[PDB]
């Protein structure tokens, strides 16, 4: 019936505590912001 | 028969808990 | 520092050149934050209505200034260093005709009943002179001072206040002017002869624009989580419900450095100021272990004339731990100095001497000529013209055979060649670098060791953040290090005591913030995802929570539940339908309570 | 390392200067990005 | 120690020391902003056509309009929600 | 372009080489520094 919810920190998976790694992660545009919005609607796709 | 420190996995993922719980589902 | 005022959405600027309509910009520039303190400015601080001096202010990273003026009391600025003619500095006046701003190796004089006069007269080797219309003209005359990427970017607005002497209204500043001048400003004065003066920091707006070119409304990304959520979906009416924003992290609070306690120092000394060196065939090959890896001594000796580090930058040697310290010595051509490096094609490196591309190390070289320049010259040169095959990394063949040719020249050069041909001593330092397992180490003041608190750790070049605690691992007396299933470093052997310590990362999380939604009410809780509520406290208390925001956390709003720890928020034992999930059978609801 | 001299980012910044640390930077950004891409991509396939 | 040396050098020098005169000429490039441009021939302006443009530098094809959006005498350029360059103002003329 | 600066100076012909973006030495340490960032021209002139 569901499956376990995950989430994950972009920056800190690719860049953690780093921030040189998290400015040139910058210029790769908005592909943090579809991941992070792909796992929460799988996460309330769980619930519903 | 099937098997809040993030003692593994510490990479930036996280799991999240149901809405539900066990005792709400067996409700 | 007279008195200190908060802004209220004041000083938004216009970032760029760009005309925008009817959008909602997210960008990142220096503003001034809002509700931020400024500080207010009690005629002319110090100085009276009419007094010799006042004191100069900072320039951090640009400046906020505002107001509000019918007698232009307030006539200029000036930007500099020392202020005292030993630096260029620039003033900006206004003589309600023109404004004249000006760059000079200007004195400063202490200049401001009854009374005007020329101010600044001793102002040397001018470089710069600028003249326009006047930048002043109940008008507020708000400024915004930026000096970046060498230009000093003026920006102002002048508002119609008549009721209030700050007002509680919502403008942009509009560019005024941007000179090319390239100068300093460390700190600033205003010359008067009432204000605000408020400092700008790097931060993220949400920036509303018109139907026209022009910014109606702004949000600080960074003052409160509801901003922050507005930001997060780039509008400024956010709809009921849990939205995720932003991640939390516990920040080190101090910074330890632990290596062994060796005061034996490297023998660089002896290598580089070797009495005799190396023939170019055969460079003499030296180990340096169980020593500082002090490497100002090698700039102490001479000036060089090349020092290049492919695996390593020069700056840095001095911070990091080394297994593998090979000295080779010898002395070459200086126009083969370029020659001996990883991927280089040329008779030095295929008969001579190899490196391996994969080449972590250094080469330093250094005119010789001093020394091994003589009309006779130095003997000790045997260049190997003719090679079988090409030679190996690291390999180094003493015996000399003969070609069926001799391959062997020794040639001493005279101080009359070109410096092309004229001897260079150069030295090769082979740095293995794996993972901190040795005794070999830059010098550094070693501090003490902080248990069961985040702190920033190197641990013999192993770098990183974390908890430390006692360790109940039974590490054999050959290990060092320990690692999970993941193959993250998770144990530590401290090198002075040889203590087994554990590494429990930093307290990390998201952050969720549950809104009634804009129409109803600006009222917000958050969610720390994961976390204690103690271990939240504690961050707080201890400002070591990364978010700069703080929600007001008072007794009886902080609820520990599965999905974490919920601020902001009261909860009871009143059931209903869900609203806004949290988790783990727990909803939030935005309520009437107790009347 | 995707071609990188480390794994770590710790150890490239401690080791090399920006400018080339940006090239080792960029090395892990690009297989951290695509290993993130490839598990969203499967979890929105097992979502399903 | 005396940090700086001056020394004169001989025309019997090897050229490797022999004095060069070296200009480093800074170019920051902004999109287009500013007066100072490379020598090109201007032509006429033309609108309601596809056409190749340059404008102070900025490179594109597109059809040339009469716009009706009110830029502040500050603002030289417009953008739509994309970020994509949708209006200029003619460097000549200072038409949007 | 919106920033034509001009750096008139004379050098050893064996420095003309040293001076660029990402080069090591003591003109680029001691005497002038470029960024690594760096948009323009170099261009030298045997002045002897
Ligand atoms: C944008 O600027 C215009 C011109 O300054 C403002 O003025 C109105 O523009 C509309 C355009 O259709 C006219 O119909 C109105 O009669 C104008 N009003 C006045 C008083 O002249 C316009 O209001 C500005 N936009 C906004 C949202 O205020
Ligand atoms: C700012 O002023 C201080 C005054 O001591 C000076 O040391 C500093 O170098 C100045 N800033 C710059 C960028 O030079
Ligand atoms: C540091 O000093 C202590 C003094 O008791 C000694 O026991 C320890 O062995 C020293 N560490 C090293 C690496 O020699
Ligand atoms: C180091 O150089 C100086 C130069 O005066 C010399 O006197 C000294 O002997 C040298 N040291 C060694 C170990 O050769
Ligand atoms: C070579 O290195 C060894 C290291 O012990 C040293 O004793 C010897 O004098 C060196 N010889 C030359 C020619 O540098
Ligand atoms: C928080 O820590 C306390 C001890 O400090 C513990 O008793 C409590 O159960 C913890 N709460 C959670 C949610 O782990």
């Amino acid at each position: 019936v569901s499956m376990t919810k995950t989430s994950v920190d972009c920056t800190m998976y690719i860049c953690g505590d780093s921030t040189e790694c998290s400015n040139l992660l910058l210029q790769y545009g908005s592909f943090c912001t579809q991941l992070k919005r792909a796992l929460t609607g799988i996460a309330v796709e769980q619930d519903k | 028969k099937v098997t809040l420190i993030c003692a593994q996995k510490f990479n930036g993922l996280t799991v999240l808990p149901p809405l539900l719980t066990d005792e709400m589902i067996a409700q | 520092t007279q008195s200190y005022t908060n802004s209220f959405t004041r000083g938004v600027y216009y970032p760029d050149k760009v005309f925008r309509s009817s959008v909602l910009h997210l960008t990142q520039d220096l503003f001034l934050p809002f509700f931020s303190n400024v500080t207010w400015f009690a005629i002319s601080g110090t100085n009276g209505t009419k007094r010799f001096d006042n004191p100069v202010l900072p320039f951090n990273d640009g400046v906020y200034f505002a107001s509000t003026e019918k007698s232009n009391i307030i006539r200029g600025w000036i930007f500099g260093t020392t202020l005292d003619s030993k630096t260029q500095s620039l003033l900006i006046v206004n003589n309600a005709t023109n404004v004249f701003i000006k760059v000079c190796e200007f004195q400063f004089c202490n200049d401001p009943m009854e009374s005007e006069s020329g101010v600044y007269s001793s102002a040397n080797n001018c470089t710069f002179e600028y003249v326009s219309q006047p930048f002043l003209m109940k008008n507020l005359r708000e400024f915004v001072f930026k000096n970046i990427d060498g230009y000093f970017k003026i920006y102002s607005k002048h508002t119609p206040i008549i009721g209030r002497d700050f007002p509680q209204g919502f403008s942009a500043l509009e560019p005024l002017v941007d000179l090319p001048i390239g100068i300093n400003i460390t700190r600033f004065q205003t010359l008067l002869a009432d204000y605000y003066v408020g400092y700008l920091q790097p931060r993220t707006f949400l920036l509303k624009y018109n139907e026209n070119g022009t910014i109606t409304d702004a949000v600080d990304c960074a003052l409160d989580p509801l901003s922050e959520t507005k930001c997060t979906l780039k509008s400024f009416t956010v709809e009921k419900g849990i939205y995720q924003t932003s991640n939390f992290r516990v920040q080190p609070t101090e910074s330890i450095v632990r290596f062994p306690n060796v005061t034996n120092l490297c023998p660089f000394h002896e290598v580089f100021n070797a009495t005799r060196f190396a023939s170019v065939y055969a460079w003499n090959r030296t180990r340096i272990s169980n020593c500082v890896a002090d490497y100002s001594v090698l700039y102490n000796f001479a000036p060089f004339f090349a020092f290049k580090c492919y695996g390593v930058s020069p700056t840095k040697l001095n911070d990091l731990c080394f297994t593998n310290v090979y000295a080779d010595s010898f002395v070459i051509k200086g126009n083969e100095v370029s020659q001996i490096a990883p991927g280089q094609t040329g008779n030095i490196a295929d008969y001579n001497y190899k490196l391996p591309d994969d080449f972590t190390g250094c080469v330093i070289a250094w005119n010789s000529n001093k020394l091994d320049s003589k009309h006779s010259g130095n003997y000790d040169y045997w260049y190997r013209s003719f090679r079988k095959s090409k030679l190996k990394p690291f390999e180094r063949d003493i015996s000399t055979e003969i070609y069926q040719y001799f391959p062997l020249q020794s040639y001493g050069f005279r101080p009359t060649y070109g410096v092309g041909h004229q001897p260079y001593r150069v030295v090769v330092l082979s740095f293995e670098l794996l993972h901190a397992p040795a005794t070999v180490c830059g010098p550094k003041k070693s501090t003490n060791l902080v248990k069961n608190k985040c702190v920033n750790f190197n641990f013999n070049g192993l770098t990183g953040t974390g908890v430390l605690t006692k360790s109940n691992k039974k590490f054999l007396p050959f290990q060092q290090f320990g690692r999970d299933i993941v193959d993250t470093t998770d144990a530590v052997r401290d090198p002075q005591t040889l203590e087994i310590l554990d590494i429990t990362p930093c307290s990390f999380g998201g952050v969720s913030v549950i809104t009634p939604g804009t129409n109803t009410s600006n009222q917000v809780a958050v969610l720390y995802q994961g976390v204690n509520c103690t271990e939240v406290s504690v961050a707080i208390h201890a400002d070591q929570l990364t978010p700069t925001w703080r929600v007001y956390s008072t007794g009886s709003n902080v609820f520990q539940t599965r999905a974490g720890c919920l601020i902001g928020a009261e909860y009871v034992n009143n059931s209903y339908e869900c609203d806004i999930p949290i988790g783990a059978g727990i909803c939030a609801s935005y309520q009437t309570q107790t009347k | 390392k995707f071609g990188a001299i480390s794994s770590v980012l710790n150890d490239i910044l401690s080791r090399l200067d920006p400018p080339e640390a940006e090239v080792q930077i960029d090395r892990l950004i690009t297989g951290r990005l695509q290993s993130l891409q490839t598990y969203v991509t499967q979890q929105l396939i097992r979502a399903a």
